[PDB]
């Protein structure tokens, strides 16, 4: 069980840790989050009480280092930092725990939600989407644009998701125009899976990361990428059976976790109706179709 | 974006452009089978590809053999259209290639865009104009070459005959669209108007009769009356 200590909490902020969140008051004696499960990536995220603009946060894996949070009054945000002095860190944490100044990662034993949302998400792949090689953790916020968005502007602050474009030479074989546009299997299986991602686990990892950035930061570009990766599978006639079954589980838990009230900003009517009711895979996503129909029947 | 009544003169500027109409590509007769079911029989069709500034018509004849053994023919016909238009563009010298292609039906946009990915600088545009190009098969010489074809074939025409020697391309386009609208609303009457007077003839190298300027004004007036009539006969007004 790992710990992310906080130096202090000088400004009032809502703090998220994965799918949980809690409010900290200005100058409240808060010194971090303990009992964080080992084995998963995690995200610790922030919304200031005085400017709900810019949700921001940090993806990290406690196996990769000892990380802590410290507010910067010049840049005006809570920053993640790495402590290289292991004994300093253990001594800081042990003292904060002794004084019970930490919140406990509040995992229910029955509850596999976070595993089910991050099953294929790896820190090493996050660090290639979010490029800042001097840190082991990755910063994301509400406003960051994707490489694809920039093509249609600071490249160092971009989300380098894999570009997917259904009307592109990459997607469409010369001489198979109609075939490749109406059945995207060659783009999915040969171009993306064999060529770019190498395997379906990496594809699902990026899909899951894009969803989580959409949900936790309201990142529009991330939302676009999530839907594009869903649509590419659903619009393929030939998809490995294990991938369709896993996709159904992935989407089921994403839809389950989404706030009931954000379905108008985080769900695209066209994509979901096409995927569940018109696409090649309209009959292959039973769990997702069932939860969508019972939770968001308006969208459909 | 889309072409409409507001940017109408753009059709006659010096940027090469083509209209593409696909409404006569896939053509069928519907009939009863011996068992009393219904079946279709395809007949030859054509892509109508027109430069509105010069009158040059690229008429690609679509022979019924292209449909043999194929499914979902109404969908295939849009992609076949786009394939043939792309092939035509590639066949033209660079300085003759269009800068814009305007499709008369919005369902042609994605097929044509996908087939023209190699030409990112050619704009593919819809239009809000309701153009009457479906009536092209009411022009006798065009219908004749389509029905007589035994194989895929491209035939080149000037749909304005020699009109541009005397009138502008705006006025020629307006005359063409009036003639075609009339033929579309009441083909028999329209053709009566055009051929009533046997002393006015169609030159071998032309599509329409050799009307004088004054005769065209009379013809054009008769076509407006017909369209208004039919609009009355239709709605009872
Ligand atoms: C076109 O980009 C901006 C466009 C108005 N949408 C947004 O800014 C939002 N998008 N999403 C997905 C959110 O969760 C917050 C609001």
């Amino acid at each position: 069980m790992n710990t992310v200590p906080f130096t202090s909490a000088p400004i009032e902020v809502t703090i998220g840790i994965d799918q949980y969140s809690f409010n900290v008051k200005e100058n409240q004696p808060f010194h971090g989050i303990k009992d964080i499960p080992i084995g998963h990536v995690h995200v610790i995220h922030f919304q200031h009480a005085d400017n709900s603009s810019m949700r921001y946060g940090y993806w990290f894996d406690c196996r990769m280092g000892n990380f802590y949070i410290q507010y910067d009054p010049k840049d005006g945000l809570y920053k993640m930092m790495e402590e290289r002095d292991g004994a300093k860190f253990e001594n800081i944490v042990h003292n904060f725990k002794e004084r019970q100044m930490m919140v406990s990662y509040p995992k229910i034993d029955e509850d596999d939600t976070w595993y089910n949302l991050t099953e294929f998400v790896q820190m090493d792949k996050i660090r290639k989407i979010v490029r800042k090689d001097e840190n082991q953790f990755s910063y994301v916020d509400s406003s960051m644009t994707t490489v694809q968005e920039n093509e249609l502007s600071d490249p160092a602050h971009s989300l380098n998701y894999t570009v997917i474009n259904f009307k592109s030479r990459e997607a469409i074989r010369p001489g198979h125009e109609m075939e490749d546009f109406l059945d995207k299997s060659y783009y999915l299986n040969t171009v993306m899976l064999q060529g770019i991602f190498k395997n379906s686990s990496n594809y699902f990892g990026e899909l899951q990361f894009a969803f989580l950035n959409a949900m936790f930061f309201g990142n529009y570009g991330s939302s676009l990428q999530w839907h594009a990766m869903i649509e590419l599978i659903c619009s393929s006639a030939t998809v490995p059976k294990h991938m369709l079954d896993k996709l159904d589980e992935i989407l089921y838990y994403q839809i389950k976790t989404l706030p009931e009230q954000y379905s108008d900003i985080l769900l695209n009517e066209r994509v979901w109706n096409i995927c569940l009711y018109s696409s090649f895979q309209k009959n292959s996503l039973h769990n997702t179709e069932k939860i969508m129909e019972n939770k968001y029947p308006e969208l459909l | 974006g889309a072409m409409n009544s507001s940017n109408y003169a753009e059709l006659f500027n010096n940027d090469i452009k083509l209209f593409v109409d696909d409404t006569n590509v896939y053509r069928v007769t519907v009939h009863k089978t011996f068992e009393g079911n219904v079946a279709t029989k395809a007949i030859n069709g054509c892509i109508f590809t027109l430069n509105p500034k010069t009158g040059h018509l690229f008429l690609k004849i679509i022979h019924t053999s292209v449909w043999a053994g194929q499914k979902r023919l109404s969908q295939l016909a849009k992609w076949k259209t786009a394939e043939e238009v792309s092939a035509l563009v590639r066949s033209l010298p660079k300085e003759e290639q269009p800068k814009q292609i305007i499709v008369t039906r919005k369902a042609m946009l994605d097929p044509l865009e996908v087939h023209m990915l190699d030409f990112p600088n050619i704009a593919i545009r819809p239009t809000e104009l309701r153009l009457p190009f479906s009536a092209a098969m009411s022009i006798d010489k065009l219908s004749d070459v389509v029905m007589k074809a035994t194989e895929p074939q491209m035939v080149l025409f000037n749909i304005y005959d020699d009109w541009l020697d005397r009138i502008s391309s705006y006025t020629a386009f307006s005359r063409l669209t009036l003639l075609l609208r009339a033929l579309k609303t009441n083909e028999e009457s329209a053709k009566m108007i055009l051929l009533s007077d046997p002393t006015i003839t169609i030159k071998s190298y032309h599509l329409w009769p050799s009307f004088t300027d004054e005769q065209w004004i009379t013809i054009e007036s008769q076509m407006r009356d017909l369209i208004l009539t039919e609009y009355g006969r239709k709605y009872n007004v």
